[PDB]
C-alpha cells in the first residue's frame, strides 16, 4: 500500500501458504490477472501489486473451463456460449472464424445480400438498414447507377381511409433498358410485356414460377432474384449476389455494407429522415411527398391493442412455435411490425398472418423450419386451397407436372429459399388445367402437342398411341432416322 | 473540482486489523486492543446521511467471527463460510447496487462504487481502503482519518 | 404553363402524365407503360412544386425536407455542399466520430450502431492497439465505471476512467482526479453543462457530469480502435465485435465479453421497464412527449427522434428507485445534444421542464451568465485571449458568461470578468 515492492519472504516451513492448481504465492503481483478470455488485463491495470496465488509466468487462467493455468496456446474461444477448442471452426452465412491463442480469426466469404419490403411500408435495405415509409406512389427499389441492366419497382399505394395504411400493389421488373419487362400483381396476374401470361415463364435473361399458391419467384441471371408472397398480402424478398456490392442503389441501398449510406440520394448528400430519402425515389411527379409523423395506432382502440399484443408477443416468446429462431433472427423488428400492421390496418387478421409469415420466411432463408406455426391463429388460409392441392409448411422443390413429365425438364431455379402453401401431394402431378392427377391421368405429349389418350401420332413412318399416359410405339420404336447423302 | 495526484503512498488510506488484537488506524496509530466484544470498525458520522458502517466481532485464539456493512441500505454479514446480504445467504460472486462481493483462494473482499474496499483475510486480518473524499469525516477503531494520529482519536 | 392531359384519347405508345418528372424525382427514367392522366408541363419541362415547369438543370436541390438554389451551402459533417445543376458538390475532408453513451446503458458507437447495454462492471469503452497491440502513437484507453439505476435491471454510469499514456483522469461525481504517476496532456475545459477533456492526440470528451460521455475521435484511428464504442471503419454490423475478436448477434455477450474483470459476473437481459412498472408507463408516455411536439418541431428533419423517444420513455420507467426528473433530462438532453451538433439552436429548457440556475454563477451585484443552446464556441478568456474558436465541438448548451466591455475576458480559474489576465 505504500507503494513498494516486497519480494518474497515465505517458504515450505516458513509461513508456508497453498495455492490451487499450479498457482503460486507471491507477495507483489498485479491484481489484475491474464485469462483465456482476457489475456492483456495486467497491461491495463490501475491498481498495485497485491499478495495472493498467480498463475506462473508464461502462462494464463483459464476461465472458460477451470482447468488451472494454461499456456496462452491452449487456451479455448467462447461462441454463442458454447466453449470450443484451439483449432475448433465456426462458419456463419457471411464469414468463418477459427479459434486460436483464445481469439477468433475470421474470414470474409461472398456473402448475397437481402433486401425486403413487409407489410407494404417496412423496408429494410440489403446493408441491414431498417426503416418504414408510407408510400403513395411506384418507387424505384434497386438498380444500377451506371446502367440500366435491371431495375425493381414497387407500387405502395394507399388502401385505406387514412394515410398510414400502404399496400404493395405490384412489382415491376425491368431488364435490358425496359426491353423486358414483367409486372406482377397482387391478385397473381403476371404481365409480360403488356401480355397477361401464365406461368412459368422462360423470357429472355429471367424464368419466372410459382413454387406454390402462395409465393411468385423470378430469378435473373444478373444475380438477382424476386420472392413475392401473395397471401394474404404482398410482401417481396429481393436477393442480390455478391458480384453486384457497391453498384446498385435504390430504396435498397447500395449494397457497400455500409449502413450510413443508405439514405443517400441521387443528388449525393445523405438525408437524415427516411421520408425525405423515400420521397426522391418517385417515379412520376403528381406522387405526394410522404411526411413521416409519430403516430401510435396501438393507442387508439383498446381491442385492438389487446388482440395486437396477444397474437403478437408469440414472435418474441422463447417458449412459443417461433422459439426455434430467435438465435438465427431477432424478432424485435418483426413484432413491431406486427404490432404496427395489425393496430393499423382495418383487416387486422391478415397483417398479423403476414407479418407471421414474414417471421417465418426470414427463418426459413436462415434454415430454421418453424411447421406446425399456424395452430390457433392464421388457420384459414390453410383450409382454401383447391379440390386437389393440401397445405404444405415446407415447400422447397418445384410443382411436377404432366409436362414435366413428359419433356423430363421442368421450368424452375432449382435452389430457392424453401417456401410454404397449398401444392399438389406427393405422388401427384399438376394437370394443365390446374388439377392434381395421377400419373396414370397425365395426359401424352409429342413435339410440343398434348396427345388426349387413345389418339396416335405418325412419325418418321412409325404410329405412335397413347395409351394410360405413355405413349407406346408400334414395332418397338423409331431408333433414328437416317438420311441418305 | 480538480484534484491532482503523484505521490504512491497511500498508507493514510488503509486501516487494519490483525495478529493479537493489533490495529492500524487510518493516521497511523498502530496500539493493541483486546477486546472481544462487538465494536464499530468505521462508520461515516460526519455527514447527515451515513454512506457505511462497518463493524467487526472477535472470539476466543484471537479469531474474527462477524463482520457487519451497511453500504447504503444493503447489509452485508461475513461469518466464517457465510455471506449473508439482506438476510438471505448468497452464492459468490454477489453482485447488487454497487456492490461487489467476491471470494478468492486467501481473502473475502467487498467493494462499494462509493468508494471501500474490505478485505477479510485468511489469517484473520481485517483491512479496510476508504476513498479520500472521506477524511476528516469518520469514526470507530480506524480513527478519524485526518492524517494526524493522535487528534481527535 | 401545365395542362390536364387525359387518356381518353390515348395513342398507343404515349405515357401521357406517367412519365411527367418534377424537381423531387430525382430518378428521370421514364417507367411508365400505359397512359396516366394528369397534368403535364409542356415539352421538355418539369415541374418545381409551386406550379410552375423549368429546365431539369434548374431544379432546385433537395437536402432534408428544404430547397436550396443553385449556389447555396449546406454543411455535412465537416465538409461543405454547394448546391448545383441538382447535383450536390462535397469536399472529402475524413473528420471525426462520435460515440455517444446515455442514460440507462444507450450505446450508440463510432460508425452508428444503436444498441441498450445494463451491464454492472467496468467495460472498455474505447482502447486502441487492440489487434498486434502495437500499431502506432499512444496506447490511450477510456473505460466507463457503471452501477445498477433502477430494480427491473437496468444500469446507468458513475465514472468515466481515461488512461492516457502514463497518466489517468476520472471524472466522478462532478470532479476531476488526475490520479498521475513528462507534461500532462489533457485540458478540462467546462463549456455549458459540459466538461470537456482535449487530448493532444486527438481524443475529445463531453461529459454532462451525470451519466452521458461523448467521445470524439480524429478519423486517423481509424480501425484501430475497439471496445464498446466499435471499431470506427464505417460498417455498423460488425461492431459487435468480442474482445475475442468475433462479432456475435448477442449484444448480452458482446457486451459482457468487454468488462474489465473476468471474475465479475455476466449481466442478464433486463425486464421490460415499462412493463414491471406499469403504474409509471403514463407520465413517462406525458414527459417525452416533449420529443413529439413543437419544441423539437425544426429538429425532426434533421434528427431522427425515434430511438431517443424510446430511451426516454424506457429510462422514465426505469428510474424507479429516486431521481425521474434527472433520467428525463438525461434523455431530452440526448436528443437535444445531437440538434444542437447539426447547427440548430433550439430552446427547450423551461423552468417546469430541466431548468438551469445560471443566476447560481452570478457574483453578488452582477448578471453575466445566460443560457445558451449552442453555445459560445468562440469567447474570450484567459488561455483564449485573441476569441479563437477551433469547431470540433457544436452546441454545448449551458449557462455562459457574458463579459461586460468594461472586463471582457473571463478568468475562468476565478470565474469572473476581467480586464486583463
Ligand atoms: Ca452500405
Ligand atoms: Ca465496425
Amino acid at each position: 500500500h505504500a507503494g513498494g515492492l516486497p519480494q518474497d519472504w515465505r517458504g515450505p516451513d516458513f509461513c508456508p501458504q497453498k495455492c490451487p492448481n499450479n498457482m503460486q504465492y507471491h507477495e507483489c503481483r498485479s491484481p489484475c490477472a491474464d485469462t483465456c478470455s482476457n489475456q492483456e488485463h495486467s497491461r491495463a491495470c490501475e491498481d498495485h501489486c497485491v499478495a495472493g496465488c498467480f498463475c506462473p509466468e508464461g502462462t494464463v487462467l483459464d476461465d472458460i473451463g477451470q482447468t488451472g493455468c494454461v499456456p496462452v496456446s491452449k487456451c479455448a474461444c467462447v461462441y454463442n456460449g458454447a466453449a470450443y477448442a484451439p483449432g475448433a471452426t465456426y462458419s456463419t452465412d457471411c464469414t468463418n472464424c477459427t479459434c486460436s491463442g483464445g481469439r477468433w480469426s475470421c474470414q470474409e466469404v461472398p456473402c448475397p445480400g437481402t433486401c425486403s419490403v413487409l407489410g407494404g411500408a417496412h423496408f429494410s435495405t440489403f446493408d441491414g438498414k431498417q426503416y418504414t415509409v408510407h408510400g403513395d406512389c411506384s418507387y424505384v427499389l434497386t438498380k444500377p447507377c451506371d446502367s440500366s441492366a435491371f431495375t425493381v419497382l414497387a407500387e405502395l399505394r394507399r388502401c385505406g381511409l387514412t394515410d398510414s395504411e400502404t399496400c404493395l400493389k405490384s412489382v415491376t421488373l425491368s431488364l435490358d433498358g425496359a426491353q423486358t419487362v414483367v409486372v406482377i400483381k397482387a391478385s397473381g396476374e403476371v404481365f409480360l410485356n403488356q401480355i397477361y401470361t401464365q406461368l412459368p415463364i422462360s423470357a429472355a435473361n429471367v424464368t419466372i414460377f410459382r413454387p406454390s399458391t402462395f409465393f411468385i419467384i423470378a430469378q435473373t441471371s444478373l444475380g438477382l432474384q424476386l420472392n413475392l408472397q401473395l397471401v394474404p398480402t404482398m410482401q417481396l424478398f429481393m436477393q442480390l449476389a455478391p458480384k453486384l456490392r457497391g453498384q446498385t442503389c435504390g430504396l435498397c441501398g447500395n449494397f457497400n455494407s455500409i449502413q450510413a449510406d443508405d439514405f443517400r440520394t441521387l443528388s449525393g448528400v445523405v438525408e437524415a429522415t427516411a421520408a425525405a430519402f423515400f420521397n426522391t425515389f418517385k417515379t412520376q411527379a403528381a406522387c405526394p411527398n410522404i411526411r413521416n409523423s409519430f403516430e401510435d395506432p396501438c393507442s387508439l382502440s383498446v381491442e385492438n391493442e389487446k388482440y395486437a399484443q396477444h397474437w403478437c408477443s408469440q414472435l418474441t416468446d422463447a417458449d412459443g412455435p417461433f422459439g426455434r429462431c430467435h438465435a438465427a433472427v431477432k424478432p424485435g423488428t418483426y413484432y413491431s411490425n406486427c404490432m404496427f400492421d395489425t393496430c393499423n390496418c382495418e383487416r387486422s387478421e391478415d397483417c398479423l398472418c403476414a407479418a407471421l409469415s414474414s417471421y417465418v420466411h426470414a427463418c426459413a432463408a436462415k434454415g430454421v423450419q418453424l411447421g406446425g406455426w399456424r395452430d390457433g391463429v392464421c388457420t384459414k388460409p390453410m383450409t382454401t386451397c383447391p379440390k386437389s392441392m393440401t397445405y404444405h409448411y415446407h415447400v422447397s422443390t418445384c410443382q411436377p407436372t404432366c409436362r414435366s413429365l413428359s419433356e423430363g425438364d421442368i421450368t424452375c431455379s432449382v435452389g430457392f429459399i424453401p417456401v410454404d402453401g397449398c401444392i399438389c401431394p406427393k405422388g401427384t402431378f399438376l394437370d394443365d388445367t390446374g388439377k392434381c392427377v395421377q400419373a396414370s391421368n397425365c395426359p401424352c405429349y409429342h413435339r410440343g402437342s398434348m396427345i388426349p389418350n387413345g389418339e396416335s401420332v405418325h412419325d418418321s413412318g412409325a404410329i405412335c398411341t397413347c395409351t394410360h399416359g405413355k405413349l407406346s410405339c408400334i414395332g418397338g420404336q423409331a431408333p433414328a432416322p437416317v438420311c441418305a447423302a | 473540482p480538480v484534484v491532482r495526484a503523484s505521490n504512491p503512498a497511500h498508507n493514510g488510506r488503509v486501516c487494519s486489523t490483525w495478529g493479537s488484537f493489533h490495529y492500524k488506524t487510518f493516521d497511523g496509530d498502530v496500539f493493541r486492543f483486546p477486546g472481544l466484544c462487538n465494536y464499530v470498525f468505521s462508520e461515516h458520522c460526519g455527514a447527515a446521511y451515513e454512506d457505511f458502517n462497518i463493524q467487526l466481532r472477535r472470539s476466543q485464539a484471537p479469531t474474527l467471527s462477524r463482520v457487519l456493512m451497511k453500504v447504503d441500505g444493503v447489509v452485508i454479514q461475513l461469518t466464517k463460510g457465510s455471506v449473508l446480504v439482506n438476510g438471505h445467504p448468497v452464492l459468490l460472486p454477489f453482485s447488487q447496487s454497487g456492490v461487489l462481493i467476491q471470494q478468492s483462494s486467501s481473502y473475502t473482499k467487498v467493494e462499494a462504487r462509493l468508494g471501500l474496499v474490505l478485505m477479510w483475510n485468511h489469517d484473520d486480518s481485517l483491512l479496510l481502503e476508504l476513498d479520500t473524499k472521506y477524511a476528516n469525516k469518520t469514526c470507530g477503531l480506524c480513527g478519524d482519518f485526518n492524517g494526524m494520529p493522535v487528534v481527535s482519536e | 404553363p401545365m395542362v390536364f392531359f387525359d387518356c381518353r384519347n390515348a395513342t398507343p405508345g404515349d405515357t401521357g402524365a406517367g412519365c411527367q418528372k418534377s424537381c423531387h424525382t430525382l430518378d428521370m427514367t421514364c417507367y411508365s407503360p400505359q397512359c396516366v392522366p394528369g397534368c403535364v408541363c409542356p415539352d421538355g419541362l418539369v415541374a418545381d412544386g409551386e406550379g410552375g415547369c423549368i429546365t431539369a438543370e434548374d431544379c432546385p436541390c433537395v437536402h432534408n425536407e428544404a430547397s436550396y438554389r443553385a449556389g447555396q451551402t449546406i454543411r455535412v459533417g465537416c465538409n461543405t455542399c454547394t448546391c448545383d445543376s441538382r447535383m450536390w458538390r462535397c469536399t472529402d475532408d475524413p473528420c471525426l466520430a462520435t460515440c455517444a453513451v446515455y442514460g440507462d446503458g444507450h450505446y450508440l458507437t463510432f460508425d452508428g450502431q444503436s444498441y441498450s447495454f445494463n451491464g454492472d462492471c467496468e467495460y472498455t469503452l474505447v482502447q486502441n492497439h487492440c489487434g498486434g497491440k502495437d500499431s502506432t502513437q499512444d496506447s490511450f484507453r477510456v473505460v466507463t465505471e457503471n452501477v445498477p439505476c433502477g430494480t427491473t435491471g437496468t444500469t446507468c454510469s458513475k465514472a468515466i476512467k481515461i488512461f492516457l499514456g502514463g497518466f489517468e483522469l476520472k471524472l466522478s461525481h462532478g470532479k476531476v482526479e488526475v490520479i498521475g504517476t513528462q507534461e500532462v496532456p489533457y485540458t478540462i475545459r467546462q463549456m455549458g453543462i459540459y466538461l470537456v477533456v482535449d487530448t493532444d492526440i486527438g481524443l475529445v470528451l463531453l461529459w454532462d457530469k451525470k451519466t452521458s460521455i461523448f467521445i470524439n475521435l480524429s478519423p486517423e484511428f481509424k480501425g484501430r480502435v475497439c471496445g464498446l464504442c466499435g471499431n470506427f471503419d464505417d460498417i455498423a454490423v460488425n461492431d459487435f465485435a468480442t474482445r475475442s475478436r468475433s462479432v456475435v448477434g448477442d449484444v448480452l455477450e458482446f457486451g459482457n465479453s468487454w468488462k474489465l474483470s473476468p471474475s465479475c459476473p455476466d449481466a442478464l437481459a433486463p425486464k421490460d421497464p415499462c412493463t414491471a412498472n406499469p403504474f409509471r408507463k403514463s407520465w413517462a408516455q406525458k414527459q417525452c412527449s416533449i420529443l413529439h411536439g413543437p419544441t423539437f418541431a425544426a429538429c425532426h428533419a434533421h434528427v431522427e427522434p425515434a430511438r431517443y423517444y424510446e430511451a426516454c420513455v424506457n429510462d422514465a420507467c426505469a428510474c424507479d428507485s429516486g431521481g425521474d426528473c434527472e433520467c428525463f433530462c438525461t434523455a431530452v438532453a440526448a436528443y437535444a445534444q445531437a440538434c444542437h451538433e447539426v447547427g440548430l439552436c433550439v430552446s427547450w429548457r423551461t423552468p417546469s421542464i430541466c431548468p438551469l440556475f445560471c443566476d447560481y454563477y452570478n457574483p453578488e451585484g452582477q448578471c453575466e451568465w445566460h443560457y445558451q443552446p449552442c453555445g459560445v464556441p468562440c469567447l474570450r478568456t484567459c488561455r483564449n485571449p485573441r476569441g479563437d474558436c477551433l469547431r470540433d465541438v457544436r452546441g454545448l448548451e449551458g449557462c455562459y458568461p457574458k463579459c461586460p466591455p468594461e472586463a471582457p475576458i473571463f478568468d475562468e480559474d476565478k470565474m469572473q470578468c476581467v480586464a486583463t489576465c
